[PDB]
């Protein structure tokens, strides 16, 4: 039947156990707040993964009169530079890149020259991939001046240091938010019972006159939804303030140190639905049973 | 009673050329130099031009820097270094590094607009110089016309009326007193600026021209746009001008020095200036 | 058309007086039940097992509609509309008015809306508190709020209004005005079964005492004071 | 002084809500252990700040027309400034930097930039050691617009700026730690609303008895400070599972380039009681003065 | 001066009619009164008026031994050493024996454990509690879980036992006995306060008993009984 009945006796448990209530809120934001943060540097690292080097990679590129023409792998002069990294087996593969694919990513590689920065001017790469990445500077060295080869530049043996340090942030805000849920689910059943013992006097009321089983967890369980939506909402408000407060100085050169990339007040509205999809269910599974198994 | 007014509409044929003569003028400077602008605004637009092609030589050879790894912020120095002894000189190296970046990148803005100020200032100067064109078009085109209308009047007096009218029906800005010496005897060459043609005011070299002046020889620019004289003054600077819009401004040589040709041909006579009817008929210079 | 339980048993923790033991008492609709006994009859049981909130371990119980011997959960309070029950402690809202305590089992049902207000005023004129129905019951003595737990229910037509511990603190003066009003509940056709523990009453009334003593029966003859 | 009557109430205690007294203990744990984490990075920022004093090199650039045409200091202009700066209290000692090598340097130091950056764009500079380097206010009022001189580089706040974005993860760490300290201190207030409701019966009885004041909420307190000491004990012991293992590798790959001041066991060992008397006091302080407006 | 009190009252809030006069009450020492009043008028707050549960708005409230109506900040339980107080309710301990629930009463005023032996198993007895008393009150009728909380009150020797309807729901033949457990204190010189509303069984030995009506003292009889 209608919902008039049910939004005017929840201000009843919303005036009569208001130090219980907005501690739930407050651990729920700290829960959802913690897991949603955890997610935000993952999802940063997955977007910050493009600009760098893989696992298997070590970038290298031209010198200006090779690479201004040779806009194919045509030229002898080529071949005469493939064949002699392919005479050694520490490599496995050479992917084919040239002076047309150079600008295309441009904007992917460096989210600053989004101008005409102008086309002629990145150098041919040919870059080269292999499974030893540790013995390789022997390797750079004799890429170093050799007459037919600019330079090379490495990501790894201590530069990919940057993913190592996100991912034990990320790692750590999942532990912690983990343990926090787990007491959150614990807080889930403390609050079901507060409300079952302030306010029993018309629950034997209602289990006396014929209610149905239904709905008499109805109110209680209205009750945890708000609490979860109250929670969550406080959660990704409180996640603006706290980057606009003071990680609005600290992060945001990193973009123009072009290392990470955009994160911004857009896409934490891309997991809000997913945080409001299991904090309000995990909210809503616990807070049933409870009353099943005491009520 | 015919003998008068087939030269009367041909006096302002005659001096149309003198007329239109100072607006071609004004016209030919007026395009020379909105030209010479538009000269001066392309050799701007090819200098900015060569700054900006510099200078985007200079921003590709950083963008190209940067893609082999060159990193010039700080942060990733922590990053990259792999000793604290040479972090610090990593940190001091990429701190000016950065200004020199700053530095490029205000200069190729700074160019920038530069280049498309000069290139919307060129593009003015030249639609200003195609304007002139088109107003120095637009005066010769009625001087041409004019010029073959100019001949018209030549059949009906220097023509038709030589038929007739045979031997019985026919002071010291001026410093020549009788300007009728060389003057009369001569009726008229062709109604225009020939020197010694003596066509109505072409008889101001004589007389006027003594210490330089160059008067323009129009007869209706000084008579607008002049110094205003009295006659009653006592100086001789008003003409026969009078009651006859855009005419002839002949200066009298001393009292009464009517020196001209009727319709072909015509004596010297004794007769009062009675010429000066209405005001703002003809001035000084 | 027999509404009673027999032969049931019931043990928590251990037996040593399991509830009852076996039950053959015949009750009629309109008859004056009493239920006197020592505290240690387990009384509340006997109002628990025709409630149906405690499991018999054995027999059945059926009060006029079905068996709800294994009666499943989902048709269990659709046999409570037509039970009611008083307490001791008057089991009162204090927050809510004296009109909104009586008109508690209406939006809990479901009904019509004009029949929402329809009612009450009707069965609030056969109570005795017919006016002050807007003061709070907090602010309202003791006497009529026991008349309040009597008139909540009497939203549905109750066939059976079971008492457990009605009176004993009251005043013996003001215990009249509770014992005369089940009378004329009785006069509209349904049954009462009280449950007092004293002995004033019991004899006052010559109706059907029902006496229990752990599970044994100790005076039956449905008679007499 | 009656021990063994509170000490075998508390068991009871607990098992009458093990609950709640989870949910405590977790939270306890996470909002102490959080600031203990917080504390820890501020410990690690100015300890591994401390670690360049010893290094860090003040510079003040030179003008360009006193370098523009002269490799070494060989003019008159420089010669008062090449010795004016030994006379000062607090200068180990000047080396004079050559243009010319201050080019290539940063060639060596790193091969790139080696077309694009500018002759005339390094300027000469001196060497000056300082026993203070942090309070360098001796320069920055006396490093005028002196004739020989550039711009005063005022040691460098380069190393101040870099190490300020764990600056930010400290109050953001200190920030929620406050959050959910809120939360943690409302978790005590309704501790023993239900504590005493769950055992009304013995409570309600030495009211009428004529047990002193002080000893109704003793046994109510004596099971919240163990359950505090619990929480923080823990709180430690998962610090050092968060280090150890999401952490750890992070700081081990900063371990052979020697750049962090690595916090190790007896580090975050030592602000444990510092720790241990922020988690008594705030479950003491709060648990008392919830109980003189309860009983 | 022996126990006395006069002139109290509490107008609570939200109440135009507390049911508290100011009524000149006067006991006697070693004396049983009944106060067998109205219901839900005011037969408590007079009850809890000599325990002081409720500070009155009105009066001084006496006692043979100290001042009763003003305290200070260490003075409030030594009002409470001296009342045996009983409800209607039982409220054991369900976690403790019968042998522990009354010398649970004893710890929580500072008694030591060599004493608890020899004056505890020297009073459950003599109310009835005799045998063995290791049956769990869990498990025991209700017939016996009240005398032990009779004998709980008992246990330092009170001067006066007060009680708020000690039947409350029991059978006259399991409260007529109650009466001859309540008579063995009653003549030991202890001044037993009972409030009841169960008609003849304090007609029967013809005590003091006295009444209010609605807030106001009627009856004063020494030997007179209920009507
Ligand atoms: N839920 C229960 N759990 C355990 N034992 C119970 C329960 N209900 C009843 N009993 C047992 O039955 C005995 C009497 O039951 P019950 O509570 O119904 O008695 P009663 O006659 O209504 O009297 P009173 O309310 O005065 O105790 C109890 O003393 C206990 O031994
Ligand atoms: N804690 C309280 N705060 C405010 N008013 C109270 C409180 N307790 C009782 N009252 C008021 O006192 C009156 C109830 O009577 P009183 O407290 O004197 O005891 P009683 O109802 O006669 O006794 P018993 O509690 O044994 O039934 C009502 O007016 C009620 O509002």
């Amino acid at each position: 039947m209608r919902f008039g009945f049910l939004l005017n006796e929840v201000l009843t448990g919303f005036r009569r156990n208001v130090t219980m209530t907005i501690a739930m809120i407050l651990t729920t934001a700290i829960s959802v707040g913690l897991f949603g943060g955890g997610m935000l540097v993952v999802r940063l690292a997955d977007s910050s993964r493009a600009i760098y080097l893989d696992r298997v990679e070590s970038q290298v590129f031209l010198t200006e009169d090779v690479s201004a023409n040779d806009s194919s792998c045509d030229t002898t002069a080529c071949k005469a530079l493939r064949e002699k990294i392919e005479t050694r087996s520490d490599v496995k593969a050479v992917r084919f890149l040239n002076r047309q694919q150079a600008y295309d990513d441009a904007i992917r590689k460096f989210p600053q020259f989004k101008d005409v920065a102008g086309k002629d001017s990145f150098p041919a790469s040919f870059i080269v991939k292999l499974e030893n990445p540790e013995q390789h500077k022997d390797f750079d060295t004799a890429m170093k001046g050799q007459p037919g080869v600019l330079d090379v530049l490495n990501q790894k043996e201590l530069i990919d240091r940057l993913f190592a340090v996100l991912d034990g942030l990320s790692n750590a805000a999942f532990a912690v938010a983990l343990v926090q849920a787990i007491g959150a689910i614990l807080l889930i059943a403390n609050m079901v019972q507060v409300a079952a013992y302030t306010r029993r006097t018309e629950i034997g009321i209602m289990r006396l006159v014929g209610a149905s089983r239904w709905y008499t967890q109805l109110p209680f369980l209205v009750e945890a939804m708000l609490a979860a939506t109250m929670g969550v909402g406080i959660a990704v408000a409180g996640l603006m303030v706290v980057r606009a407060l003071f990680l609005e100085n600290a992060l945001n050169q990193f973009y123009q140190a072009n290392l990470i990339a955009k994160v911004d007040y857009a896409d934490i509205l891309f997991i809000t639905p997913w945080l409001l999809l299991l904090g309000v269910a995990m909210s809503g599974l616990t807070a049933y049973l409870t009353l099943r198994l005491y009520v | 009673a015919k003998l008068n007014e087939l030269s009367r509409q041909a006096e302002q044929t005659t001096e149309a050329l003198h007329s239109a003569q100072l607006d071609l003028n004004e016209k030919l400077a007026a395009q020379r130099a909105a030209d010479q602008k538009l000269a001066d605004n392309r050799t701007a637009l090819d200098a900015a031009r060569a700054r900006l092609a510099t200078f985007q030589t200079a921003v590709n050879k950083v963008a190209a820097a940067t893609y082999m790894g060159g990193r010039t912020h700080g942060m990733d120095a922590i990053l990259t270094a792999e000793s604290p002894q040479l972090l610090i000189d990593r940190l001091s190296v990429q701190r000016v590094m950065a200004h020199q970046m700053s530095t490029q990148m205000a200069r190729f803005k700074a160019a920038g607009e530069q280049a498309v100020k000069a290139e919307q200032a060129a593009a003015k100067s030249a639609a200003d110089a195609r304007s002139a064109a088109e107003q120095a078009a637009a005066v010769r085109a009625n001087l041409q016309h004019k010029q073959s209308q100019l001949q018209v009047q030549i059949a009906v007096v220097k023509s038709q009326y030589v038929a007739l009218t045979p031997e019985e029906r026919t002071g010291d800005r001026t410093a020549v007193v009788q300007a009728a010496l060389t003057q009369v005897g001569a009726p008229y060459a062709w109604g225009g600026a020939a020197p010694g043609g003596f066509d109505c005011s072409g008889l101001v070299m004589w007389a006027f021209q003594q210490a330089g002046i160059a008067l323009p020889h129009s007869s209706q620019a000084l008579a607008h746009g002049g110094q205003p004289v009295a006659l009653s003054d006592l100086q001789p600077g008003d003409v026969l001008t009078f009651y006859s819009d855009a005419s002839h401004a002949g200066i009298y040589i001393g009292d009464g020095l009517m020196v001209h040709s009727s319709t072909y041909g015509v004596p010297v006579r004794v007769v009062p200036m009675d010429s000066s009817g209405p005001i703002y008929d003809a001035r000084r210079y | 058309m027999m509404i009673t339980l027999d032969h049931v048993t019931k043990q928590y923790k251990s037996s040593a007086r399991p509830a009852l033991d076996d039950i053959n008492v015949k009750i009629d609709k309109g008859e004056f039940v009493f239920l006197i006994g020592p505290s240690g009859s387990g009384k509340s049981t006997f109002m628990r097992l025709l409630l149906a909130a405690e499991t018999p371990t054995s027999g059945d119980v059926r009060v006029s509609k079905f068996h709800v011997n294994k009666l499943r959960g989902r048709h269990v309070p659709k046999l409570r509309q037509v039970i009611g029950c008083v307490f001791q402690d008057f089991r009162l809202l204090q927050q809510k008015t004296v009109y909104d305590n009586v008109a508690f089992a209406l939006e809990v049902i479901g009904k019509r809306t004009d029949a929402i207000n329809r009612v009450v005023p009707e069965v609030l004129e056969t109570v005795g508190l017919s006016g002050k129905a807007n003061r709070l019951p907090d602010e309202l003595s003791g006497g009529e709020q026991q008349r309040v737990a009597i008139a909540r229910a009497f939203v549905n037509r109750p066939l059976v209004l079971l008492a457990d511990q009605p009176t004993g603190n009251l005043d013996p003066e003001t215990s009249r005005d509770i014992m005369d009003l089940l009378e004329r509940i009785n006069r509209t056709g349904t049954t009462v079964l009280m449950a007092t523990h004293d002995h004033h009453i019991v004899d006052s009334m010559r109706q059907r005492v029902v006496e229990l003593s752990l599970g044994r029966l100790v005076r039956d003859e449905q008679r007499g004071v």
